[PDB]
């Protein structure tokens, strides 16, 4: 089993949203990227457009700029080309910019010294007159580019407000993306957790499947954010940057695509030592927390003792190693981070000047600024996301064992396959043959316990701790397998039909009344959907009088805002929903280790309404309470020790006797 | 002063470090401004016809000390600046703690322990990132906005700056106006998701009542609605948060475009150079970072002044007596008399009784009667009452908390446990054979534990013994064994036994019957059996 695969295969899932949102990203990266090389010929062609060679030309008007005498053109743009015609040029030197009006046989170093340009570059090529070209002038063979400095820029305007839109909707489609996979993931795992035998939730807390249900598919959820908005993202910019990188020139894209590698290396130790830094910071806040919230419950004990003052040693311990390992991490920080990343940068314009100045002007020639300013923002777009990059890339690990986590619970096999209902009602007679059950291996916690109820109702199981009572409820309604003997109702095996078939025969009021967030008349009903007058009367026939304080339980009374009011009323909603969904079996898994005074006589007087017309289990330890059973049944050891009315067995003495002497 | 000083004096003894910083960050503030210039400047000289190898040299020694330089200088005074942090954070759980253990919980552990705990993580957190990115923030959002504005004002130009810089103002306050929404609408999905979580807490621990009356198909059903919902909180939220990206673009884009277009038309008037619009450009992309950290300290400051008034509420404003009065005090607390006491909790009405040095003394009664709060004011945990309560002849505040804590050795009702092992909890009675049994492993058997901390408050060695309720749990039997063998160990020490069962609390010395409000009598066990009509001997085979 693969963590990613099973990522992929979810992915795959919801994948229209995906693939628009690459593609939007996809193309709005490109537009962006192109403004650059909008700038980089906004400044080759229009502001170092001068130095291309001029013509004496006054014939291609409304282009033909005017010199203090004959009229000249550009050489690329001749429109009525006339070849060498007269060939003159615009230099500059230092600030000044210098007409020579005739043919130069090279370029390289330029000097003026009395209005005779010189360029000679180690070679005296010749010496050519000059005239200092002035403000107005200057400008005016500056006016026939200003149309086109407009309209690129027009241009790169447009662009940059199209990849505005092209740059929401992508990120916000793999929203949606993400959000809707963990959905899916999450309905799955709850659907799978009501497939879970309950054997799951008895070897595993509340908590824990809580936060395998939730956390973690919100971890889940970071995942998928962090690798599309950051890895898909941050590669598309990459691929983009260094495509346009390479169109520009290439010598310099070998060296700008010679720093992946160095990203390489860099997020590989950055992960290889922030994995310690970062495992020993979270572990030690963990035990911080804990002797932290073992040290203030204990407020009375600690101050009552000689450790007022000597948690401080053991914490300090802790706390000293805690602040050296922040201290590390900030160390590992500042060798990276922001840090290298300024190094590289300042290594970057290094590459620049010392490739143009040594290939460029060691030759006298070949030098366009365009390219430099387009490299420049290239690489300034370039350098933004690496720090996300790593920190993602170390971050990751949390969410791939979340992930691991919920695939796990995803996985397993051993699970309950049911669904069924039934149609009828069972009359309540169940039925046991020498079921043997054990819950681990070997230690068998049930010996033989057979017997027949019939239907009438009361068959009480009081007995000893650890004797198998509830053996009995987790047998009846199947929560686990005896493994052995059999259970039959009407004659039918217990373990030749649906779990929920047999479930939909027996009801049950636990000891702990389960008062569910929400409305007393839906709690009761349990949000059956199935019932819409019956629950108020059959609440009002027992707890009449409630009602009567405020408002009307059914309706949408709300003292169940603190997940309940009187214990007994709290047992009374529980007798009531037993009622309501009316089975034909109830079992009393009732445990009062502290009576709540008196309240439990009306407790009782709900008991009497209920157990009749039924075949009712109550597993009580009063004795006193269910002197009426129709057939009292004393457990210990695993096996049935004793059973007959309630008068037989006190005839016989025995366990029964032994334990009500102790009235 | 005010929320200067509130953090202050952490490093105003710590100054040094709190000053190379801020000296160190204002160098390499000023220091970082120079790579673009001197591109600038290396383009200029390219283009001109003067450029020589020793140029090329001189500028790429120049680009690499700068890079040297802007490096060690940053590796060392954020150094510096987190540490600082860290070392804020060590003070703060030190002092937070240190002031919950020098209290009492009269009206401390009354206070929700969830608000303790909450502050000695939030609230460290807050003030942390306060004294550390709070400050990076004013320091890059005060000075790097004003000195990138002057350097491009003074060296670039004074029109093409306004032109590139007008943007970014309207930048900054749509993305305050952005985060004041999306905290609102974080809220709603924050708590639907919360209830999500308590639904789904509700319908994993209700999961046997839930399949017994197969309702597990509706729960499916309640499940995926409210996972509806949360994915409609989270598309309300992201609907906001995708218009981050797209106008910084935006607003970044304007500005790359105002200084490209103005200055290629500058140019054209012969007022700037190409290598000024390329150091221009440079400058306007180091200048992203400011524009985010004025609202990050925004946030910070405003967040500050709150989760730290929260700190010092806990820690300062907290007034309550925790220590001893005058030195007067009895070095021996053989005797104790009782006289009048009325101790109340934050319970007794005119109650007095005496003790004696070798006293095995018991006390019992009723539910709803003072019966803790005679032992628990002799421990010096609850504000003080009428009367007055004298080892010899004294009242009780002077005397001192340490010897009366070091004399009084305790057994809790409600029994708890620190330390992980047992042989911990013992260094902090019938053992022998609990050794040789299920269990010096770990802690967190109920009987078992109260031996533990009988056999721990024993080991104290101490002359004022109380027992409260710590032999319910064992059998009469084990009690009984448990009450003479300590009898006959501690024979010439006192001893306050307390328990429900009225066969140990008797005989002994004295009972002090506790009936309502105030005393049922003050007679002992043969006194007790020619009485009213109450728990005796009768209820106990
Ligand atoms: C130009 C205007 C005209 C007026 C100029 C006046 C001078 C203007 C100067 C302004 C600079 C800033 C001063 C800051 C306050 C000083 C105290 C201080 O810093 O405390 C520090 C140490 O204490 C010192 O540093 C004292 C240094 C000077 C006196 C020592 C002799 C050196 C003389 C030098 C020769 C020159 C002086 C010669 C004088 C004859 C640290 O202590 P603390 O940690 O803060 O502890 C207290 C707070 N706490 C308990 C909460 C922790
Ligand atoms: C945390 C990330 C995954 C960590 C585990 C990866 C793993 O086990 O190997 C996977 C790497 O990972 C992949 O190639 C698949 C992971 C990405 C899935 C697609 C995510 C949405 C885009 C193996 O994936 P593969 O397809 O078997 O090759
Ligand atoms: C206006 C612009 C419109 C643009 C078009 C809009 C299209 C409509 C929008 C939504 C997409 C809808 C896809 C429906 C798929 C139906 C199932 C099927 O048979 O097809 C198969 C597709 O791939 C093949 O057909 C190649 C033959 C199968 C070889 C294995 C896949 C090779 C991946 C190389 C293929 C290129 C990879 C491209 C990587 C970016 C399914 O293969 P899969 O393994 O189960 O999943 C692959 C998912 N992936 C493609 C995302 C990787
Ligand atoms: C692409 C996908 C990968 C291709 C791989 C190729 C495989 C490898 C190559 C293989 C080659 C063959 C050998 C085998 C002028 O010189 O012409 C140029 C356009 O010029 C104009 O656009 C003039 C009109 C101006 C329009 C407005 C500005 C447009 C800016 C547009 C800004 C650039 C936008 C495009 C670049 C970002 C043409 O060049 P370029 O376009 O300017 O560059
Ligand atoms: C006007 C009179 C002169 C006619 C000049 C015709 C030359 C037209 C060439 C326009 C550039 C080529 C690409 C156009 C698309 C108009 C300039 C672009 C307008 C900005 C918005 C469109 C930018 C693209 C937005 C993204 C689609
Ligand atoms: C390309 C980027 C286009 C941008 C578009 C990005 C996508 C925008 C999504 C809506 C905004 C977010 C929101 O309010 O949440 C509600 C999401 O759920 C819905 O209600 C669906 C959207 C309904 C509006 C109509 C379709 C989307 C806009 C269609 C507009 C025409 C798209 C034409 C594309 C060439
Ligand atoms: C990936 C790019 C693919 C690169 C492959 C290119 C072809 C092979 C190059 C071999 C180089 C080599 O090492 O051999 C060399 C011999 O050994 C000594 O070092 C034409 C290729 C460039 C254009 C690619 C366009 C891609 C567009 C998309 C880009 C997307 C990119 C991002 C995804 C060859 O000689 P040399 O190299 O001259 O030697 C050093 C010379 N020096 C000393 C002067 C320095
Ligand atoms: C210059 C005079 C002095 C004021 C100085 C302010 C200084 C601070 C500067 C300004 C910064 C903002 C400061 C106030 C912030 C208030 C909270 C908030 O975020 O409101 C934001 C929205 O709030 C609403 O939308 C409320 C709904 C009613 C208003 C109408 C909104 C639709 C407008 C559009 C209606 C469609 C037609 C168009
Ligand atoms: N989750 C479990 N896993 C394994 N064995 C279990 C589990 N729950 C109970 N047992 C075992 O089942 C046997 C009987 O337990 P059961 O809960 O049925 O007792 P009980 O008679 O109802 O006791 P009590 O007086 O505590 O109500 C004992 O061996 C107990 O160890
Ligand atoms: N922590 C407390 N804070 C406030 N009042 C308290 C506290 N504990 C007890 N009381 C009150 O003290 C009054 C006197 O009886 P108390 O509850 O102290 O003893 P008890 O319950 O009879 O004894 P024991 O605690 O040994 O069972 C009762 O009314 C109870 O309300």
């Amino acid at each position: 089993m693969k963590i990613g695969k099973t990522l992929w295969r979810y992915a795959l899932l919801y994948r229209k949203l995906l693939i628009t949102a690459v593609l939007l990203l996809t193309v709005a990266v490109g537009a962006e990227l192109t403004g650059p090389f909008i700038g980089k010929k906004m400044i080759d062609d229009h502001i170092l457009g001068i130095e291309k060679t001029w013509y004496e030309a006054a014939e291609k008007d409304k282009n033909a700029v005017q010199f203090h005498g004959v009229s000249y053109v550009r050489e690329d743009r001749l429109q009525e080309p006339v070849s060498k015609a007269k060939e003159a040029h615009i230099y500059q030197v230092g600030m000044a910019f210098y007409f020579v009006d005739q043919a130069v046989s090279f370029d390289g170093n330029r000097t003026v010294s009395d209005g005779k340009l010189t360029i000679t570059n180690g070679d005296k090529s010749r010496a050519y007159a000059a005239e200092k070209l002035t403000k107005q002038e200057l400008f005016q063979f500056y006016q026939p580019e200003i149309k086109g400095m407009v309209l690129l820029i027009a241009l790169y305007g447009g662009l940059l407000v199209f990849s505005v839109f092209f740059q929401y909707g992508q990120h916000y489609l793999l929203q949606m993306s993400a959000n809707r996979i963990i959905q899916k993931m999450r309905q799955d795992v709850f659907s799978h957790i009501q497939k879970m035998p309950i054997r799951y939730f008895d070897n595993l807390p509340a908590g824990k499947v809580v936060a395998r249900i939730t956390n973690d598919t919100e971890a889940i959820r970071d995942l998928y954010v962090t690798v599309l908005s950051t890895f898909v993202t941050s590669g598309i910019y990459m691929f983009g940057i260094f495509t346009a990188l390479f169109l520009l020139d290439v010598k310099l894209a070998f060296v700008a695509l010679a720093i992946v590698p160095i990203i390489w290396l860099w997020s590989v130790i950055y992960r290889r030592y922030a994995s310690y830094y970062n495992q020993k910071i979270r572990s030690i806040n963990s035990d911080i927390n804990a002797k932290m919230n073992e040290s203030i419950q204990g407020m009375t004990i600690i101050q009552a003792f000689r450790h007022q003052k000597e948690t401080m040693r053991e914490f300090e311990e802790l706390n000293e190693s805690h602040f050296y390992f922040q201290n590390r991490m900030l160390n590992l920080n500042s060798l990276m981070s922001h840090n290298l990343v300024n190094v590289i940068r300042n290594l970057a314009f290094v590459a620049l000047i010392w490739h143009f100045g040594g290939a460029s002007l060691n030759a006298a020639g070949i030098v366009s600024i365009g390219v430099l300013y387009a490299f420049v923002d290239y690489l300034n777009r370039l350098f933004q996301p690496i720090t996300g990059i790593v920190n993602q890339f170390s971050k990751l690990e949390l969410a791939r064992v979340s992930a691991g986590r919920v695939f796990e619970l995803l996985e397993e096999k051993n699970t309950e396959e049911a669904g069924e209902p039934a149609k009828e009602r069972a009359l309540g007679r169940v039925e046991f043959r020498d079921v043997s059950f054990a819950y681990q291996e070997g230690e068998e916690v049930l010996k033989h316990i057979s017997f027949t109820a019939q239907k009438g109702e009361t068959v009480a199981l009081v007995g000893h701790t650890g004797s198998g009572k509830s053996s009995i409820l987790n047998l009846l309604f199947r929560f686990y397998d005896a493994q052995k003997g059999d259970v039959l109702i009407d004659g039918k095996s217990i373990y030749n039909m649906s779990r929920q078939e047999l479930r939909s025969h027996m009801g049950i009021v636990l000891q702990d009344p389960y008062l569910f967030s929400g409305t007393i008349g839906s709690n009761v009903s349990l949000d059956d959907e199935r019932m819409t007058e019956e629950e108020i009367k059959n609440a009002l026939r027992q707890v009449g009088a409630e009602p009567l304080l405020k408002k009307l339980p059914k309706g949408i009374n709300e003292p169940v805002i603190e997940k309940g009011l009187s214990s007994g009323e709290r047992q009374l909603i529980s007798f009531a929903r037993a009622l309501a969904f009316d089975p034909a079996i109830l079992i009393l898994d009732q445990a009062t280790a502290h009576i709540d005074t008196e309240t439990e006589a009306v407790i009782q007087k709900a008991l009497d309404v209920v157990k009749q017309g039924r075949t009712t289990f109550v597993i009580a330890h009063r004795l006193s309470t269910i002197r009426n059973a129709d057939q009292i049944l004393v457990l210990d050891k695993g096996e049935i020790v004793e059973r007959g009315n309630h008068e037989e067995l006190m005839a016989l003495e025995g366990q029964y006797y032994q334990m009500y002497e102790l009235q | 002063f005010s929320v200067l000083k509130k953090l202050g004096w952490f490093f105003k003894a710590y100054w040094l470090r709190y000053t190379i910083a801020i000296v160190l960050l204002l160098a390499v503030n000023v220091i970082e401004m120079f790579p673009p210039k001197l591109l600038g400047n290396a383009i200029d000289d390219m283009k001109a016809g003067a450029f020589t190898a020793e140029g090329l040299l001189f500028y790429i020694g120049i680009f690499f000390v700068l890079t040297a330089a802007v490096y060690i200088m940053s590796y060392f005074w954020m150094h510096q600046l987190f540490g600082g942090a860290n070392l804020m954070e060590k003070i703060l759980r030190t002092k937070l703690m240190g002031h919950l253990l020098t209290m009492s919980p009269p009206f401390y552990e009354k206070n929700r322990t969830g608000d303790l705990m909450a502050r000695g993580t939030n609230d460290l957190q807050a003030v942390s990132l306060t004294t550390g990115f709070g400050i990076l923030t004013l320091v890059d959002s005060t000075m790097f906005m004003m000195t990138i504005f002057l350097t491009m004002g003074f060296l670039i130009s004074w029109k093409l700056t306004f032109a590139a810089i007008i943007p970014l103002p309207v930048m900054a306050i749509a993305i305050s106006l952005y985060g004041s929404k999306i905290h609102e609408r974080f809220t709603e999905a924050q708590n639907a998701f919360g209830a999500l979580n308590d639904r789904v807490l509700e319908s994993v621990s209700g999961v046997r009542v839930i399949r017994a009356y197969v309702q597990e198909t509706n729960d499916v059903r309640r499940f995926n609605e409210m996972t509806a919902d949360v994915y409609q909180k989270n598309m309300k939220v992201a609907f906001i948060d995708s218009l981050f990206e797209p106008t910084v673009k935006l607003l970044v884009g304007a500005s790359y475009l105002i200084g490209l277009g103005y200055g290629a038309f500058l140019v054209f008037r012969n007022e700037l150079t190409l290598g000024e619009l390329v150091s221009f450009n440079v400058y306007l992309g180091m200048m992203i970072w400011p524009m985010f950290a004025i609202g990050e300290l925004i946030n910070v400051m405003q967040r500050g002044n709150a989760s730290l008034d929260r700190v010092n509420e806990t820690l300062s404003y907290e007034t309550d007596v925790t220590d001893p009065k005058q030195p007067a005090d009895l070095k021996e607390p053989g005797d104790i008399v009782f006289s009048h006491v009325s101790f109340t909790y934050p319970n007794l009405q005119d109650i007095s009784f005496t003790v004696r040095k070798g006293q095995t003394v018991g006390i019992a009664g009723k539910t709803g009667s003072g019966k803790t709060t005679i032992i628990k004011q002799l421990l010096r945990q609850y504000p003080p009452g009428e009367g007055s309560i004298t080892f010899s002849g004294v009242p009780i505040q002077q005397i001192p908390l340490d010897r009366l804590r070091g004399w009084i050795g305790y057994v809790p009702q409600d029994h708890l446990l620190f330390s992980r092992t047992v042989k911990e909890n013992i260094l902090y009675a019938h053992f022998e054979k609990d050794l040789h049994m299920l269990p010096e492993t770990m802690v967190g058997s109920g009987g078992q534990k109260q031996r533990i901390s009988i056999a721990r408050a024993l080991m104290a060695n101490p002359e004022i013994l109380i027992l409260d309720q710590s032999l319910s749990a064992v059998d009469a039997k084990t009690e009984a064994a448990i009450i003479k063998n300590i009898r006959e160990n501690r024979k010439g020490k006192t001893t306050f036994i307390l328990t429900h069962r009225l066969s140990a609390v008797e005989h002994a010395d004295l009972i002090l019957v506790m009936d309502g409000g105030v005393i049922a009598e003050r007679g002992t066990h043969q006194e007790l059996l020619a009485n009213n009509g109450w728990y005796r001997e009768q209820y106990e085979r």
